[PDB]
């Protein structure tokens, strides 16, 4: 009963279109004092630049497990949560 | 590992279902969440920000078969938390005080062997002695074990093996 | 229409809620009822799931959790030019001394 | 098999399967981009993660990368197949001849000996310089300390004395440089092969340019090439470049290894990490080696952690002072600081140890003048006090000496004194025999006829 189960629960999430992120894409989750956290981004590497919106770029500082750190090149004030 | 932050919820869960003598399908039912916790886009969404009203909801649509207003509010409460990945953990623990307030073990035994049955007779008519505990054996054929058996019962070992009683010997340089 | 709820309160430091898709900007300029007064919040930080931590532009007592808080969606803006001269204003603009409201051209 | 799960600075979380999981210390191996990278096992966490330092640069690592678990600790060639040649912490060359002849290499993490192979020496090694022999006389088989500051002669001082011990010494020598300037490596490696005495040296080199983990491994991988010609039953030297960067490459890490910040935010395993690299630099019944150690001192504190635990380790400890070498009187030796446990009668015998002891005396009570002298001035002083004075600054002159590998910048050329002409020498001035001559005749002055020779000519 447990191939069933697991094969519902793939039908479901489905069903409900709940699904992942691209690789090399992710969101700011959240933004103080110049220093960004991102969830995504599974192919960044140590040390990338990653761009952001408007025309500037943020340097990846620490791979955690479940987010990239980074430090923005320039203002860092308009970014938002959720971009 | 989760196991510390799932403790308090197990209880409440255990509790509850005694009181409305629904344990068997709560534990199928923690069966289920436990389960898709466990599947990949769900996972990422876990570890992901959303807010714990919006993870909640989202969560609870793949949770079809959960009884609503018991199961499916245990879900929000974790939610409110970010607890749901303590899941698995939150389950088998619900076994765990299930096994106990049954007053049941399971219990585990390990030879270089198939034992003979007629000595699982003495062997679980012992460990019901030992325990004053209904006792489900689940025994294993071991290569490692030279000859004789382990016995096996929570975190207590009664070392009957010929490995254990040389290396116990071999000790005395 | 007001947007966000204040979820907590520790001395002038208050965190306030927003729906995900409308969390305020650094910087940007909150307002809440303090009862019979409007109390100015700035914010801070953006933390994760919507939550905004803002410092109170001015006394944090009364303020309850769950109270409504409406996004002013720039920062603290301040009337200039000529209309200022001779005026005592706070950090908020508002006057200070008693002489009236400032004729403010732009802010 | 291995997965990357974090990559925080210099350090990787792996994660295994766990019935696989890698020792401590183990080496790990992952491709990144185009060369290949070495980690080493540092803690094993829960879950079958372990945790990790990259030997060389993390940037361009990817979570989810592949890592391959090698069986074995970081080992490295050992033996006289690595003489005369420059090698990496890895082991790996890095002149650019071809590949190293080994025949045999070693786990660079072992253990010290054990008490009972330790061996006492009391046979007395002659350097060239006066104050250090003087005040500081070491043995065949002990070790040294270099203690000072940013730019006050540590290197110098570790080069005249590897132009006079291991030249006159006939063994091997191995030199480590941990963190030091690379400059300096390329500098000493030509004037070795320019001399052909590098046919006698093992060089390895892990200059401050390098990541964190090369400087933290690189003094074990050089121990471990001494520890091969000792057991070998030979009398080996080792030179080290300064020790105190092995433990700052440990104060880097530390925070992301996820240990709690001790006393000036050091790690909180320093007098470990300390130990079990000290311990094994050590003379054995089976054969000797004499070591020397720069020591740099953050700061000028000598009152920091990390010279502190350093001055248990060392037999010999010579401290140099900014305040000194400001004056221009090199080599900058604080006398009154430094200090030996071959500064003792029965060893050095009467004279040696009395004449020490009446340099030290007179240069103490100099230092109780001092703060006299700066407010009312010296005429305010006894006639007795205006002669310790008078007599300490001739002292204080005669402990400078010229160097031969210090012939760039004076100009002037070097001296070697033996250890007769130095007791003679302060003991006269002590005595009063010169001390009709000026103080401008003791300065720079290698043994005191030229003293007084400089006097004729003021
Ligand atoms: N005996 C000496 N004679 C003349 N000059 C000296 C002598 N010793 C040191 N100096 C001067 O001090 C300089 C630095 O000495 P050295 O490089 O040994 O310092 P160090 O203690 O190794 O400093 P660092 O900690 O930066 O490596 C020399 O270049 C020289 O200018
Ligand atoms: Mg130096």
């Amino acid at each position: 009963n447990s191939t069933e189960i697991s094969e519902l629960i793939k039908q479901r999430i489905a069903q409900f279109n709940v699904v992942s992120e691209a690789h090399n894409e992710g969101t700011i989750v959240s933004v103080s004092d110049g220093v960004i956290r991102i969830h995504g981004l599974a192919d960044a590497m140590q040390g990338e630049m990653i761009s952001l919106p408007g025309n500037r770029y943020a340097i990846a500082l620490n791979l955690e497990r479940d987010s990239v750190g980074a430090v923005v090149m320039g203002p860092y004030a308009d970014l938002a949560e959720g971009m | 590992e989760f196991i510390t932050v799932a403790r308090p919820y197990a209880k409440a869960a255990f509790d509850f279902a005694v009181e409305h003598q629904s344990v068997e399908r709560w534990q199928d039912m923690l069966a289920f969440a436990a389960e898709v916790t466990k599947n990949e886009q769900m996972a990422e969404l876990l570890s992901g920000a959303l807010a714990p009203e919006t993870l909640a909801e989202s969560f609870i649509a793949v949770a079809g078969e959960q009884l609503d207003e018991n199961g499916q509010n245990l879900i929000r409460v974790m939610a409110e938390n970010g607890r749901l990945n303590a899941l698995p953990d939150v389950l088998e623990q619900f076994i765990h005080l299930r096994a106990v307030s049954e007053a049941t073990a399971e219990v585990d035994v390990i030879s270089a062997a198939a034992l003979s049955e007629q000595q699982l007779a003495k062997i679980s008519a012992a460990m019901e002695k030992r325990l004053s505990r209904k006792v489900k054996l689940n025994a294993k054929i071991d290569k490692s074990v030279m000859a004789g058996v382990i016995i096996r019962a929570g975190d207590m070992v009664i070392d009957g093996s010929v490995r254990g009683r040389l290396e116990r010997l071999a000790d005395v340089l | 229409m007001a947007t966000g709820k204040i979820v907590q309160v520790i001395g002038a430091v208050v965190d306030v809620e927003f729906p995900q898709d409308a969390v305020p900007r650094v910087y940007d300029a909150l307002e809440v009822q303090n009862g019979n007064e409007r109390l100015v919040l700035e914010v801070q930080q953006q933390l994760g799931g919507g939550i905004v931590r803002t410092i109170a532009m001015g006394s944090s007592d009364g303020l309850r959790r769950g109270l409504d808080v409406k996004d002013l969606e720039h920062p603290i803006e301040v009337p200039v030019g000529k209309a200022t001269l001779g005026r005592i204003m706070n950090v908020l603009g508002e006057p200070v001394d008693m002489k009236g409201e400032i004729g403010e051209e732009e802010r | 098999t291995g997965k990357i799960v974090q990559v925080i600075g210099a350090v990787v979380d792996v994660e295994f399967p766990q019935d696989a999981v890698p020792r401590v210390y183990d080496a790990l191996e992952v491709q990144n981009g185009n060369e290949r990278l070495v980690l080493e096992v540092q803690q094993q966490l829960g879950g079958g993660i372990v945790r990790t330092i990259a030997m060389g640069s993390s940037d361009g690592l990817r979570r989810g990368l592949d890592v391959k678990d090698l069986e074995h600790p970081i080992e490295v060639p050992v033996g006289k197949a690595t003489l005369g040649r420059i090698m990496n912490v890895l082991g790996e060359p890095v002149d650019m001849k071809g590949e190293i002849g080994e025949e045999e290499r070693w786990a660079i993490h072992r253990a010290a000996p054990s008490y009972e192979e330790l061996s006492n020496s009391q046979e007395l090694l002659e350097t060239g310089i006066k104050v250090i022999d003087l005040m500081a006389p070491f043995a065949k088989g002990g070790k040294v300390g270099l203690f000072g500051g940013a730019g006050v002669g540590k290197t110098v001082n570790m080069m005249e004395l590897i132009r006079n011990i291991a030249i006159e010494h006939s063994g091997y020598s191995v030199f480590a440089g941990v963190g030091e300037r690379t400059r300096e490596g390329n500098d000493f490696y030509h004037e070795m092969t320019d001399s052909n005495v590098i046919d006698k040296v093992s060089l390895v080199y892990g200059q401050m340019n390098e990541p964190p983990g090369n400087r933290l491994r690189v003094a074990l991988t050089g121990l471990t090439m001494a520890e091969k010609f000792r057991d070998e039953g030979r009398d080996v030297l080792l030179f080290v470049d300064n020790i105190y960067r092995y433990t700052l490459a440990g104060t880097e890490v530390s925070a992301l290894l996820g240990r709690m910040p001790s006393a000036v935010g050091y790690q909180p395993t320093l007098a470990e990490e300390m130990g079990v690299l000290q311990e094994r630099i050590t003379s054995t019944k089976t054969g000797s080696i004499t070591s020397v150690q720069a020591v740099y001192v953050p700061a000028d504190d000598l009152t920091d952690p990390s010279p502190a635990t350093t001055f248990a380790h060392l037999d010999a400890t010579v401290v140099l002072s900014r305040q000194i070498a400001s004056l221009g009187i090199y080599p900058a030796v604080d006398p009154l600081d430094s200090t030996s446990r071959q500064l003792d009668p029965l060893v050095v015998g009467q004279e040696h140890y009395d004449t020490a002891r009446g340099v030290q005396s007179i240069l103490q009570r100099y230092q109780e003048l001092k703060d006299i002298i700066a407010i009312l001035g010296m005429d305010e002083l006894s006639e007795e006090d205006k002669l310790v004075v008078a007599r300490a600054r001739k002292i204080q002159r005669f402990l400078s000496q010229p160097f031969f590998v210090a012939e760039v910048f004076t100009g002037s050329p070097g001296k070697y004194v033996s250890l007769k002409d130095t007791i003679r020498g302060f003991k006269g001035i002590m005595e009063g025999e010169y001390d009709h001559l000026p103080e401008q005749a003791f300065y720079m002055v290698g043994s005191i006829e030229e003293a007084v020779e400089k006097a004729k000519k003021l």
